[PDB]
């Protein structure tokens, strides 16, 4: 069959499960961005811009 | 003219201080050898500002806005003392009773609640 490295070929032609492969990644990176804020939010202490900023 | 309790039950007007016409701009006679009492003294707090506190020390730390979150329960009053005048003509109010206090929660930015015993205790 199909050796591990080459499973997504799958999809060379068949452009509606590529579509849908696709579709699956935005969800994953747009959830990262969303599940990423939070983490942050709840992490991040906004009492002092000053001497502890962002990016301290 | 005057409104029951039935009028103003759920209205949020029970913790309003009575407010004066704008035509009130009268003055009210001291006689030094009468005396005198306050027999209601009404506070109503429309804002509460809490010192917020710095690592800084550095510059003065400011009295910051804060959010209400114990609802129309912030009111003093039906207090009443003594309003003495005083051999220099000042005069000097001593409360005495009422309802000379209450409980208040208010909110940060960031969500610090602050309790405080709001109150003009004697
Ligand atoms: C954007 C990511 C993505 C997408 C859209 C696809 C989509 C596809 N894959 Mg591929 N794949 C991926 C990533 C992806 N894969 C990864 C990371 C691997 C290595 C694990 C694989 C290995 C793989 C194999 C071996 C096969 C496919 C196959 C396929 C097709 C059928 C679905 C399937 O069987 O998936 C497989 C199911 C998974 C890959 C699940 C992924 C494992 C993750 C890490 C678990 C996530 C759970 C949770 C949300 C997070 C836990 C993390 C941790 C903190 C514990 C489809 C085209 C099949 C096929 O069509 O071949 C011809 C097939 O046999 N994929
Ligand atoms: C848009 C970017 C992109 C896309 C859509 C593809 C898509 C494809 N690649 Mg290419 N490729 C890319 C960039 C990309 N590649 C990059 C940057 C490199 C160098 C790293 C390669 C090097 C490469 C090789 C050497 C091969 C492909 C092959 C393939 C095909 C099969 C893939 C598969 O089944 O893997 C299945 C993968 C798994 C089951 C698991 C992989 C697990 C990895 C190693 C670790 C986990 C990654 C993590 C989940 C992802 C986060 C990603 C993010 C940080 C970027 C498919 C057409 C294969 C081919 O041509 O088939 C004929 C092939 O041999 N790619
Ligand atoms: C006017 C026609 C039109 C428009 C507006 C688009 C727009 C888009 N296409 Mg292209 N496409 C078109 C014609 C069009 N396409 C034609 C005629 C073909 C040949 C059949 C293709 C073949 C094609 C492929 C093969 C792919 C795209 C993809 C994409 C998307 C990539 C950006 C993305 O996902 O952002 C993120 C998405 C958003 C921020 C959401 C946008 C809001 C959506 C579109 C509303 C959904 C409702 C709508 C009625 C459903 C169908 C929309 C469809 C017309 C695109 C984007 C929505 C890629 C994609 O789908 O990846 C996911 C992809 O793989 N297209
Ligand atoms: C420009 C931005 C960008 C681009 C071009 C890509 C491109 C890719 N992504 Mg996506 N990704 C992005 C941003 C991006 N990503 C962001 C911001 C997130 C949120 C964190 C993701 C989350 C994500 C997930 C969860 C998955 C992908 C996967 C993929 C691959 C799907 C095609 C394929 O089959 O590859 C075949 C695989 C390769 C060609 C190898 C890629 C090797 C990468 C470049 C380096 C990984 C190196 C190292 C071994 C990582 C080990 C991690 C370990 C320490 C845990 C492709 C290389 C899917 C994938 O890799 O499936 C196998 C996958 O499951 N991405
Ligand atoms: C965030 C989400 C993360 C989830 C992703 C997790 C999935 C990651 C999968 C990675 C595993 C892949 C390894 C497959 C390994 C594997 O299948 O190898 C054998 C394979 C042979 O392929 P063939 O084409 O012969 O096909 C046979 C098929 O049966 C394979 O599917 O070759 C390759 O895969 C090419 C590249 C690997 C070559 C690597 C060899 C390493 C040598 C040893 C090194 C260590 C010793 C060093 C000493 C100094
Ligand atoms: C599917 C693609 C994946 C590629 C990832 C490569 C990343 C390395 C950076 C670039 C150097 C490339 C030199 C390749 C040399 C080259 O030209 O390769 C091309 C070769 C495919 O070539 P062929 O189609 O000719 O197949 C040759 C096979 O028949 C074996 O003989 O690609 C692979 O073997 C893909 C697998 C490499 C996999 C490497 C190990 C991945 C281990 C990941 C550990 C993850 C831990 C996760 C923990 C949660
Ligand atoms: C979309 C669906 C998913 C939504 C659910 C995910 C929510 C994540 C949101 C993060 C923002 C809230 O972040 C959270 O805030 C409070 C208030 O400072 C912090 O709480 C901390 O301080 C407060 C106030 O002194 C203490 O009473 C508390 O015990 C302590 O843990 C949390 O440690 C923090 O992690
Ligand atoms: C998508 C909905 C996410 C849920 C949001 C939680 C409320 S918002 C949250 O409130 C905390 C307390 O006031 C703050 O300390 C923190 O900075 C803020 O991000």
């Amino acid at each position: 069959g199909l050796p591990w490295y080459r499973v997504h070929t799958v999809l060379i032609n068949d452009p509606g499960r590529l579509i849908a492969a696709h579709l699956m990644h935005t969800a994953l990176v747009a959830g990262w961005a969303g599940s990423m804020a939070l983490y942050e939010l709840a992490t991040f202490d906004p009492s002092d811009p000053v001497l502890n900023p962002m990016w301290r | 003219q005057t409104l029951t309790y039935d009028d103003i039950v759920g209205t949020g007007l029970a913790n309003k201080c009575p407010t004066l016409d704008d035509t009130a701009r009268g003055a009210y006679p001291i006689d030094s050898s009468q005396t005198y009492r306050i027999a209601r003294l009404c506070l109503q707090p429309t804002t509460f500002l809490v010192k917020e506190e710095p690592k800084n020390k550095r510059q003065e730390a400011e009295f910051v806005p804060t959010k209400l979150v114990t609802r129309e329960t912030t009111s003093l009053d039906q207090i009443q003392g003594e309003l003495k005048v005083n051999s220099d003509g000042s005069l000097t109010f001593v409360e005495e009773d009422g309802i000379d206090f209450q409980p208040v929660t208010v909110q940060m930015a960031g969500g610090e609640r602050i309790p405080l015993l709001f109150t003009v205790k004697n």
